[PDB]
């Protein structure tokens, strides 16, 4: 969803 | 039968536990970071969306950031957490 996005550590 | 407890890597035997505060399954960990079990993994581990814990093998992990206040993980806005896919030990 638009709940959460993938992000780089 | 030995389990990783932080810095989870692909291949780690892990302990997957029900977390009712976040109403999801998470990896048992001593780190404060949240490692949510990826929902795709539930049937592979025979968990429905009540079993208290299961052993799994980590197979994939994903670093995420909540972008709205109410979310399926019950974590505050902006929180950063992992999503992990795991299969059955044996
Ligand atoms: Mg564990």
């Amino acid at each position: 969803s638009s709940e959460f996005e993938v992000v780089t550590p | 039968e030995k389990i990783a407890i932080r810095d989870f890597q692909v291949g780690d035997l892990v302990l997957i536990i029900l977390d009712e505060r976040h109403d999801n399954y998470v990896l048992f960990t001593v780190s404060p970071t949240l490692y949510f079990l990826h929902s795709e993994s539930l049937p592979a581990l025979d968990l429905k969306p009540r079993r208290p814990w299961v052993l799994g093998k980590v197979m994939e992990k994903e670093y995420c950031q909540a972008k709205k206040a109410q979310n399926r993980f019950k974590v505050p806005l902006g929180t950063k957490f992992y999503r992990v896919k795991a299969v059955s030990w044996n």
